[PDB]
């Protein structure tokens, strides 16, 4: 959550919002073999 | 007469030995070692990693 207000005098008086949400999900699955002959 | 004749009048055994040794020993080592060693290796493997976002 963000809020900005500007205002300037010398009167446009200037306010602003925005909304930012966002979630990612990740599911990582892996494998390894390896063989040893000495 | 003398002192000498008390040795005989009571039996007296007067025993001296001597033992002189040598000895040398000689010793010689060889040796020898032969290694051989083979090894082999191998891996394989596999990933899946999938990322879904909401924003």
């Amino acid at each position: 959550f963000d809020d900005n207000r500007t205002a300037e005098s010398t009167d446009t008086n200037t306010i602003s919002r925005d909304k930012n949400t966002s979630e990612t999900v990740s599911e990582k699955t892996g494998t390894k073999d390896n063989t040893f002959d000495s | 007469y003398g002192s000498d004749m008390y040795k005989y009048i009571e039996q007296v055994t007067d025993t001296q030995s001597q033992d002189l040794g040598k000895a040398i020993e000689n010793a010689i080592e060889q040796g020898q070692t032969k290694d051989r060693q083979q090894d082999k290796g191998h891996e394989e493997y596999k990933d899946y990693e999938d990322t879904i976002t909401k924003s």
